[PDB]
């Protein structure tokens, strides 16, 4: 049984450097190929290039010669991808791969690092909790969750009562509005009488401005 | 896309791949440090950079390693005679690199086969693709395996943790044909205005002479090249352009 | 180079029935093709590892055939979690290899209609200076459905945010989120605000209505 | 598969002379008034071949096989199309590749593939009443065809198919030769009206067709065309249609031959080296004209008939282990 672990997700700005990191284990490092793949918001994959450890050789593809790096340490098992200059057309997705080429290549994939680059700054998420009324309605089943539109870059992670609960849990995707921001929501479905003996709380966390909050939700009293 | 494939064939069933009616630069085969046996038969390896051919045939497999020196005329082996035989007038090259980052897999390989068994030898230029079991006894087989007899193809298996000895080899060979038609494959080399009634020295398709040139009333068969009348001069010429 | 494509760019089907997708090719390449698929928001997974060889661990009711410059790749039972994209990649000479376009596979159910509800901005909300009305439109189906704000019996246009969730795996349905965002001024000055969804399931608009003073 | 139709009328084979046929030219070089001596796979200037009738509405129904053995020289005389291509192989199935060229009157087809081969196949063809013509529907010649590897077409290139009524005002002379994993083909077509039916002329043959084949060849077998007849139910026919056609199959032998060139450059006369001494006389000079007197040529000789090996008859293993 073998993993693959990738790095963060990171955020840089045009004119800086970068790295990234994809670690194996469970099996002889030295013995297979290692391969990266692309993917940009919306549209298909294109390959970038190959390693083999062992030998150390590297191939590239021509669309992506000289303007990426790739090298691999059998020390600690590991392989790498470098830059050079950065722009405004290098955020993405990207996957390491691992393969062998005489039958089967792809065999075992990673979790998918997300590169973000832009010319901003970064801000912190404010949640405002939403409660059914002291009144639920004829379903049976009432609605709670959150709303959060303060933020960038994306995405941040929310969760209820420390993921324990999560049949009928349903986020949004972000949507781009006219002053660069982005809104979210989350709602979930509770029976009735839970409001009575049982509190909610909702942990949000994010890598970018590294901060986690959580907050309590209690039902909406009738304040006419 | 013939030194750069992914798969190679087995020996036993070689595929030729044709070559023609383009401008070839054999330096960068040259040039490149990868290979590891590069020999060139009958002809010089710099000086392929300014002669023409007709066509070009490449034929490309995969084999271990100390067979790699088998593979040369008047030489005898399991491969060179039930598989792979050589012309004693052949004129060529033969390029081998090792390839054991290619055809290595960690429980063993199992999809390359070879011959051990055959009535006779071949011919210098032919393939062996039946698969009919092999008798070396009397009773007649049938069909079915027995004693003293046995299937013919068998595997290879290899294995990175083995050593020079057992890892493989690709294997290239390229043929021309030349002296019997007109060129059609070329070299870079840009050409020049003619001259008329001065004498200068030409190269005509690689074909280099002295003299001086002259039009001729001559009634030529136009699907000919060239003529000589005595003596292995060449006398009459037709300009490709 | 070598350019691929896929047929037909998306298609529906039913429970139970059989699926069938061409990979067709600029020119020969010798059976040398993997299939690929990949879900919402994950990474890839192998299915089919050349023309015919079947991968393990994956169900018996995929199968794949072709060759030359045409591959056929067939589902005979779909379920409801075969909601996917599916790719055709070829891989002949050492690096230079590409994938094709893409298709997406999508499943049709009965027609459900949507349950609405509607949420006044918060108390945190208004001492903030800002206001967001929020419409909810939970388990309906199919996707296409129309949301109308009315303020005062007044229609509100270009003024609202619209957010619509994947097809859900379970239920196969889908759920909407409407956000009407306004100052504190603007929304102290009015009293009723309404919400009104129309969908092909709905017989009557439905509007779901709340005043300012009688929460 | 197949369905079998044949007959079981046998006739004998009839042979004629060939009088002076069978010379190419040996080289792409151009040679001008020039004698020259080569020696290469040719026909002997004095033999007798085998002529086939192919013509069964009194009847003969004949389309047998023919080896090969290291070339074969084909000649034929046909106004209907009746012979279109010819079949190579060694078992004629589906194991072996074969060959098949098609002429019509759009384009000729050249294709070889691995096709799949009946008993007793034939290519029919059909006739409209409403269009008038005469066009092919019947395909079934083959059952199956596999891993192609070479298909050619071309504009025509020596058939000219104009005159509506043309009764045997042409002749065409085909050579076919296989080393090397090569085959090769050379082609010739002349205008001749005579009432015999070899005639005096003297003409030689151009290279056609190269082309590289890796597989050993020992049987082949030609092709016929059948035009279908509208028969009634009870007519109760032969079954077999076809036009009125033959052809000249011979053979080819490595030969060392003397020719002479021509001022323009065309081949003209030329003599065998081992016909009658008389020839073998001229083949040791050098002029076609000799003088009278007393000439030597090379000596004789008595071959060996059997072969005798002779050892000490010792049972007794090796110690080499
Ligand atoms: C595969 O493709 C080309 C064609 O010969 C060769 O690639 C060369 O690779 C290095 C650069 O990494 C240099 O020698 C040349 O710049 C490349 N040649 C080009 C771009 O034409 C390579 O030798 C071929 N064969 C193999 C085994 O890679």
């Amino acid at each position: 049984e073998v993993q693959l672990v990738q790095s963060g997700a990171e955020v840089k700005k045009p004119g800086e450097s970068l790295k990234i990191s994809c670690k194996a284990s469970g099996y002889n490092f030295a013995y297979y190929w290692i391969g990266w793949v692309r993917q940009m918001p919306g549209k298909g994959l294109e390959w970038m290039g190959i390693i083999y450890p062992g030998d150390s050789d590297t191939r590239y593809s021509p669309s992506f010669q000289g303007q990426v790096t790739i090298s691999a340490d059998k020390s600690i098992s590991t392989a790498y991808l470098q830059w050079s200059s950065l722009k405004a057309s290098d955020t993405a997705m990207y996957y390491c791969a691992r393969g062998e080429m005489t039958a089967v290549f792809g065999d075992y994939w990673g979790q998918g690092t997300l590169v973000t680059v832009s010319s901003a700054s970064t801000k912190g998420p404010s949640v405002f909790p939403l409660a059914p009324s002291s009144k639920s309605t004829s379903g049976g089943t009432a609605a709670l969750g959150c709303l959060v539109k303060d933020y960038f870059p994306e995405p941040v992670t929310v969760s209820w009562n420390s993921g324990a609960l999560t049949s009928g849990v349903h986020t949004f995707p972000a949507v781009l509005q006219s002053s660069g921001l982005y809104s979210l929501s989350s709602v979930v479905t509770v029976p009735s009488s839970s409001l009575g003996t049982q509190t909610y709380i909702c942990n949000v966390n994010h890598k970018p401005s590294n901060t986690k909050v959580d907050k309590r939700v209690e039902p909406k009293s009738c304040d006419k | 896309e013939v030194f750069n494939a992914t798969r190679f064939a087995s020996v036993y069933a070689w595929n030729r791949k044709r070559i023609s009616n383009c401008v070839a630069d054999y330096s960068v085969l040259y040039n490149s440090a990868s290979f590891s046996t590069f020999k060139c038969y009958g002809v010089s390896p710099t000086k392929l950079n300014d002669l023409c051919f007709t066509n070009v045939y490449a034929d490309s497999f995969v084999i271990r390693g100390d067979e790699v020196r088998q593979i040369a005329p008047g030489q005898t082996g399991k491969i060179a005679d039930y598989n792979y035989k050589l012309p004693d007038d052949f004129t060529g090259c033969v390029i081998a690199w090792n390839s054991n980052n290619l055809d290595s897999k960690v429980g063993g390989n199992y999809n390359y086969l070879y011959r051990l068994f055959r009535k006779s030898n071949l011919k210098p230029f032919e393939r062996d693709i039946s698969t009919e079991i092999y008798q070396a006894g009397s009773t007649p087989c049938n069909g079915v395996e027995g004693f003293n007899c046995y299937f013919p193809l068998q595997s290879y298996g290899f294995q990175p943790t083995n050593g020079v000895g057992y890892q493989p080899y690709r294997v290239v060979v390229l043929s021309f044909e030349l002296l019997h038609a007109p060129a059609t494959v070329c070299g870079p080399k840009k050409s020049t205005n003619l001259v008329k009634n001065k004498c200068v020295n030409f190269n005509f398709n690689g074909l280099t002479g002295t003299g001086v040139l002259t039009e001729s009333n001559k009634k030529f068969l136009p699907f000919q090249q060239f003529g000589r009348d005595i003596a292995d001069t060449t006398d009459a010429v037709r300009d490709p352009q | 180079d070598i350019q691929m494509t896929q047929s037909p760019s998306s298609l529906s089907a039913s429970v139970g029935d059989r699926v069938t997708i061409t990979c067709q090719a600029s020119q020969d390449i010798s059976n040398y093709l993997n299939w690929y698929q990949q879900k919402p928001g994950k990474a890839p997974k192998l299915l089919i590892y050349d023309a015919s060889n079947l991968e393990t661990g994956v169900p018996s009711r995929f199968s794949g055939s072709g060759s030359g410059t045409d591959f056929t790749l067939t589902i005979s039972s779909l379920q409801p979690e075969d909601i996917a994209t599916y790719y055709c990649q070829q891989y002949k000479i050492l690096l230079t290899w590409t994938f094709g376009q893409g298709t997406k596979v999508e499943i049709k159910r009965t027609v459900a209609a949507p349950s609405v509800f509607i949420f006044p901005p918060s108390d945190e909300q208004l001492k903030s200076g800002t206001a967001s009305v929020v419409c909810l439109l939970n388990n309906f189906y199919p996707r296409e459905a129309k949301v109308q704000w009315k303020v005062d019996n007044a229609l509100q246009s270009g003024n609202s945010q619209e957010s619509v969730t994947e097809q859900d795996s379970k239920d196969s349905t889908y759920s909407l989120s409407s956000t009407l965002t306004l100052s504190k001024a603007d929304y102290e000055k009015h009293k009723v605000y309404a919400c009104e969804v129309t969908h092909q399931g709905l017989s009557s608009p439905v509007t779901k209505s709340f005043n300012r003073g009688e929460c | 598969q197949c369905v079998n139709l044949t007959t079981r009328t046998q006739l004998p084979p009839a042979y004629t002379n060939s009088f002076t046929r069978g010379v190419y030219y040996p080289d792409k070089v151009f040679r001008s008034s020039v004698l020259h001596s080569t020696q290469d796979l040719f026909l002997p200037f004095f033999s007798n071949v085998t002529w086939f009738h192919a013509i069964h509405v009194t009847k003969r129904f004949d389309n047998p096989v023919l080896p090969f053995n290291d070339g074969v020289y084909f000649a034929s005389t046909e106004k209907s199309n009746i012979i279109r291509g010819w079949i190579f192989g060694t078992t004629l199935d589906s194991k072996t590749q074969s060959l098949l060229i098609v002429n019509n009157a759009t384009n000729v087809v050249i294709k070889v593939c691995e096709f799949q081969f009946c008993n007793d196949p034939f290519l029919g063809v059909y006739y409209h009443k409403n269009n008038k013509s005469w066009m092919e529907s019947e395909f079934r010649v083959y059952s199956s065809a596999n891993n192609c590897t070479f298909e050619y077409v071309s504009q025509p290139f020596l058939m000219d198919l104009e005159g509506k009524q043309g009764n045997f005002k042409n002749l065409r002379e085909f050579v076919f030769k296989n080393i090397d994993g090569y085959f090769k083909i050379y082609s010739k077509h002349t205008p001749i009206n005579l009432v015999r039916d070899l005639p005096q002329g003297f003409s030689a043959l151009e290279p056609l067709v190269d082309l590289p084949i890796g597989i050993n060849i020992t049987r082949f077998q030609t092709l016929l065309a059948l035009h279908r007849s509208y028969l009634t139910p009870g007519d109760s026919s032969s079954g077999w249609t076809a036009g009125a056609a033959a052809y000249y199959v011979g053979y080819l032998q490595p030969r060392t031959f003397l020719l002479k060139y021509n001022e323009n450059g065309t081949i003209t006369d030329a003599v065998d080296c081992a016909l009658d001494p008389l020839s073998e006389t001229k083949c040791t000079l050098k002029s076609f004209t000799v003088e009278k007197g007393i000439y030597q040529t090379s000596n004789f000789r008595v071959q060996p008939t059997e072969s005798i090996v002779r050892f000490p008859n010792i049972t007794n293993l090796c110690p080499f282990g």
